[PDB]
């Protein structure tokens, strides 16, 4: 159940398997989660020389995030005067000239110490970063690593709850991930419904789309943290939302006020910039894809009709009829984001009059909904809803509000949102003015069908885990406590050594555990703790030094292999035997694999040039 | 041109140097033991067999005790034995797993070893709280470190794959002074008692007389076909035996400047890894690639024993300073004893 | 091989190697001959020893 981190020894392996990929760069490590929370432990408490260094970047940090110039005037005298001018008046101010000249001025907004904050960086991004590479901490960061790479998700690792949404090719439950007890939702799509409408396409998007905007932890989206499947459903991990969709809330509550909708009016404005800040085009925006949750504020969801006009543009007809732009419901014609803002003036002229702009007098087909191409407001509306929603509702697209060269920013400036102060809306800081109370987010709504291996195929590359979602989760949970009780296993590991390193001082390559097959027949697997030399791969026991080895002249290849579904390392030797080594994570198994075919490559090669060492005749 | 002369007259002195020799030859070493009597049937049994290392034995060296012996293995240790109890005196971890040979002072203090690590290390034996520390370091050779010996505790002779010889100050570190002459990698070397010279075997088929002092090749012998593997000296100093990839073992003569006698036979095809002399030089040993320690009668050029022990090549050998035993490495790991 | 000191120090050593005194080989071989009879009694692998003087046959006790 709990999270078990792998024993320092992992070190030696993680270490090469970062540095093959230049991830072990200060860039790279101090912009993650938990390798900041490890840097900063290793500043503050173990080097007098980047204390004060980190907690000047972590002030600036408290500093930015300031909401009012009364909170900003206050707190950037203390972050002046007791970092920077304090170490002028000792004339010992470790940045550049110019980087106090751009601050000092500035005296009578929250990004003023950026200059600085590129000089701390600086004076961060080498030596320092030396020593805690070579610190117990970097040891620490290769523990946790260990773990967000062996990551392999199946349907144990939650406890699911209720159902809390059907529609489409699945449900959705609420979930909780054992590990960590973190609150989940679970998009289960069944693959047998899926294959039998031809929706492959469709739910594939869907996590190609998820995985482009779950990242910078946007609040007004359903956003994604892991995606896997078993060999009948498709598991999406996604942010939990148990409070309906709007399409039932309108039902019940009915139709909402000009200030009852500003409010969802603004968080989906939001999100809408986010998906376009990132290339990406919502298609299908109406009251059964906003989701609220406990509180009563609100995301966007399903992102399955979702595209990417990065580099090309798209022009099909996709969506739901109702709420498509004039550049989208024909055929053949290019768009971008300029069809989510009319999908916004068609969605919220629903919230008011509780039907579609276009589904008059409560039609029922479809083609009669698609056939008013150009708009008639109603008298109760506001003159400013109606400058905000005459710019959302415009068919051509030079006249379109939110279509102008700024996106998202032209709709916040309208007239009908100069009441909010867009900062508190992300906060999410406005009182929502529903608070769902449990069957509240249904949609409008066969056995004996093939599952060959060509299907399960269609979802090779869909598992999925987004690193900046599982390292907040654990940041926020588990990671304090966890690193806490290792702690305490180390210390007693090490102590009792007294009471009780080969690879040091030598040419070792790499060293750490694995374990050998004996006997197949006997369950015969001996964990051996392994050192890689240039010329032979020996390991030992249980506290005795290595009995025997294995020379690199001997090995002919390095081959996977599956023994009872699980990955391991098959080594031919020259003599027809065979040696199997199961790896305890999946970085193991990559770096052991490369580590051995370069070795017994390299070293075949060497004594070749040898006489005293090669074979002759 | 200067240099075509150079070259003429470099092939006009070989032609004097083989006349000189074939001026010599009045008689050959099979005709003047022709009298004496045969050895016999020389009868060894393996009375220890040396247990430890993991993986393939390249080199050993007996010391002048004729008692304890180091060993170099490609599982990249330094053993150190006790040939009488077989117990290991030191277990010397190795910081460069490619060794390829080992040495034992005189007097028993330092050992020495080396290989792909280009490196001579000189590691001190008897130190302050008898611990097995490097004393030094030799660096200078640009190939491999293929043999060495000392001449005592401050100066040692190396041979390298760098077609080099050298002679070390092992105080200093300093390369005193180098032997450039071979044309191929060096492989062996052999000091003579007095150890004002020494010859070398190389991978040009020609082994080469050095004076230490002089710094100078004296006598370069040729004769192989292949690779020379081995060399070690008479025991009176006058004479040296080689073994090569040839599947042959010949004695050179100094004082004759040539040839005198080849060890071979048509049933033997791999070469020879290892040589050495008996305390009287009657007999030849040489170590085998057909896993087997050839006893050879010096004086006829018969074969008059065989060592069968080893699952592996027989890569070195070597007898005590007092004849009594003869060690024989190899590269399935194991030392055995044989008298 | 293009260097005219190469082949300079080359034909100095064949000459150092051409200009020394040779002895007839069988003087040289008889010398060979007599050392190995003059040694022959004191060569424990040429003539047989008693298990007490050999360290190797079944003795065990050593300092
Ligand atoms: F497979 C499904 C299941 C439910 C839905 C509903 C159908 C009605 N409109 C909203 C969507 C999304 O449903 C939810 C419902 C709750 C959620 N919590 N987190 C994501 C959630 C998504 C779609 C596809
Ligand atoms: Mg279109």
């Amino acid at each position: 159940k709990k999270i078990l981190l792998p024993e320092p020894s992992i070190r030696s392996v993680m270490q090469k398997y970062l540095e093959d990929r230049g991830e072990v760069t200060f860039e790279k490590i101090f912009s993650q989660k938990l390798g900041y929370l490890l840097f900063r432990d290793f500043c503050l408490n173990h080097l007098e020389e980047a204390r004060p260094l980190v907690e000047f970047y972590e002030e600036i940090k408290k500093y930015e995030k300031l909401e009012t110039e009364e909170e900003r005037v206050a707190r950037s005298r203390e972050i002046f005067d007791s970092y920077i001018m304090k170490e002028l008046l000792a004339c010992s101010h470790p940045f550049s000239k110019s980087a106090t000249e751009h601050v000092q001025g500035h005296l009578g907004p929250p990004d003023l110490f950026q200059p600085y904050i590129e000089e701390i960086c600086q004076n961060l991004r080498g030596d320092v970063f030396q020593k805690f590479i070579e610190s117990d901490k970097f040891t620490r960061f290769c523990q946790w690593k260990n773990v967000e790479l062996n990551i392999h998700l199946t349907m144990n690792d939650f406890s699911v709850h209720r159902i809390i949404g059907r529609g489409g090719f699945g449900e959705v439950y609420g979930c909780r991930k054992a590990d960590t007890g973190k609150m989940y939702a679970m998009k289960c799509l069944d693959k047998k419904r899926i294959k039998m409408k031809q929706g492959e396409t469709l739910a594939l998007n869907e996590r190609i789309m998820l995985s482009l905007v779950s990242t910078g932890d946007c609040p007004f989206i359903v956003c994604m943290s892991y995606a896997f499947h078993t060999p009948d459903k498709l598991s999406f991990i996604l942010d939990l939302m148990n409070g309906g969709d709007l399409h039932y809330h309108l039902s019940q509550h009915g139709v909402f006020s000009e200030a009852d909708m500003r409010f969802y009016a603004a968080e989906i404005i939001l999100g809408l910039e986010h998906m376009h800040n990132r290339f990406v085009v919502y298609r299908d925006l109406k009251p059964a894809n906003i989701l609220l949750d406990e509180h009563g504020h609100v995301r966007i969801s399903d992102l399955g009709l979702a595209c990417d006009f990065s580099k090309k543009k798209p022009h099909a007809s996709v969506g739901t009829h109702g709420y498509m732009a004039p550049e989208v419901l024909q055929k053949g014609v290019a768009y971008d984001s300029s069809a989510d803002w009319f999908s916004l003036g068609c969605m919220l002229f629903k919230l008011l009059r509780g039907h579609s702009p276009f589904r008059q007098h409560k039609t029922k087909d479809k083609h009669e909904i698609d056939r008013m191409t150009l708009v008639e407001l109603p008298d109760s509306f506001s003159p400013e809803l109606r400058s905000l929603l005459e710019g959302l509702l415009q068919r051509d697209v030079n006249r379109r509000l939110g279509c102008l060269g700024r996106g998202a920013q032209e709709v916040k400036e309208s007239p009908f949102f100069r009441s909010l102060d867009w900062q508190m809306v992300f906060l999410q800081k406005y009182p929502p003015p529903l608070i769902p109370p449990v069957n509240a987010a249904d949609a409008f709504d066969t056995k004996g069908i093939k599952l060959l291996d060509s299907d399960q195929e269609l979802y090779r590359n869909f598992p999925l885990t987004i690193s900046e979602r599982w390292q907040q989760e654990v940041a926020e949970t588990v990671f304090d406590t966890i690193n806490a009780e290792t702690d305490r296993l180390e210390a007693r590991k090490k102590a009792k050594n007294k009471q009780l390193d080969y690879a040091l001082g030598k040419d070792c390559i790499m060293h750490g555990y694995m374990s050998k097959m004996g006997n197949p027949f006997l369950t015969q697997w001996q964990r051996r703790y392994f050192y890689l030399f240039p010329n032979r791969l020996e390991w030992r026991g249980e506290g005795e030094a290595p009995q025997s080895l294995l020379t690199m002249e001997e090995i002919q290849s390095v081959e996977e292999t599956q023994i009872k579904e699980r990955k391991c390392l098959l080594l031919k030797i020259r003599g027809g035997k065979q040696f199997i080594l199961q790896c305890d994570s999946d970085p193991e198994l990559v770096q052991w694999k490369k580590e051995l075919r370069d070795a017994y490559r390299e070293a075949q090669q060497l004594v070749q040039r040898v006489p005293k060492m090669k074979n002759k005749p | 041109s200067e240099l075509d002369q150079l070259r003429q007259e470099a092939e006009q002195l070989k032609n004097q140097i083989r006349d000189a020799r074939k001026a010599c030859a009045d008689a050959t070493l099979s005709q003047i033991t022709n009298n004496i009597d045969p050895v016999g049937r020389i009868q060894m049994r393996t009375r220890r067999t040396l247990r430890g290392h993991l993986a393939k034995i390249y080199a050993m060296h007996w010391g002048t005790d004729s008692r304890l012996l180091v060993s170099a293995s490609q599982d990249g240790k330094l053993i150190i034995w006790d040939s009488y109890t077989t117990n290991k005196v030191h277990a010397i971890p190795l910081r460069s797993s490619w060794v390829m040979t080992c040495a034992y002072a005189p007097s028993g203090n330092y050992v020495a070893c080396g290989g792909l690590d280009n490196i001579c290390s000189i590691y001190n034996l008897k130190t302050r709280e008898g611990n097995v520390r490097v004393s030094r370091e030799l660096a200078g050779h640009t190939g491999y470190l293929s043999c060495c010996r000392f001449l005592d505790d401050n100066q040692i002779v190396t041979s390298s794959g760098d077609t080099t010889c050298a002679l070390w100050d092992i105080e200093t570190g300093q390369q005193t002074t180098t032997f450039t002459g071979h044309t191929g990698d060096v492989m062996s070397l052999s000091l003579a008692p007095d150890t004002r010279l020494f010859v070398s075997g190389a991978c040009d088929a020609s082994a080469k007389l050095w004076d230490v002092r002089e710094g100078m090749c004296r006598q370069t012998f040729t004769g192989h076909e292949s690779d020379i593997n081995a060399i070690c000296f008479f025991p009176n100093g006058n004479a040296f035996a080689t073994g090569s990839d040839d599947a042959t073992c010949r004695l050179f003569d100094l004082r004759a400047d040539q040839e005198l006698m080849t060890y071979s036979h048509d049933n033997i095809i791999c070469g020879i890894t290892s040589v050495s002399f008996s305390k009287s030089g009657r007999l030849l040993l040489a170590g085998y690639d057909d896993f087997n320690c050839n006893v050879w009668d010096a004086l006829k050029a018969d074969r008059a024993g065989v060592l069968a022990g080893h699952d592996n090549r027989v890569s070195c050998l070597g007898v005590t300073d007092d004849g009594m035993a003869v060690a024989t490495g190899s590269w399935d790991s194991f030392l055995k004893i044989w008298n | 091989t293009a260097s005219i000191a190469q082949a300079r120090k080359l034909v100095e050593q064949l000459k150092m190697e051409a200009n020394i005194d040779r002895i007839k080989v069988s003087k040289a071989a008889a010398d060979l001959m007599a050392y190995c009879e003059a040694h022959a009694k004191e060569d424990p692998l040429l003539t047989p020893v008693p298990a007490s003087e050999n360290p190797f046959r079944e003795k065990k006790f050593f300092s």
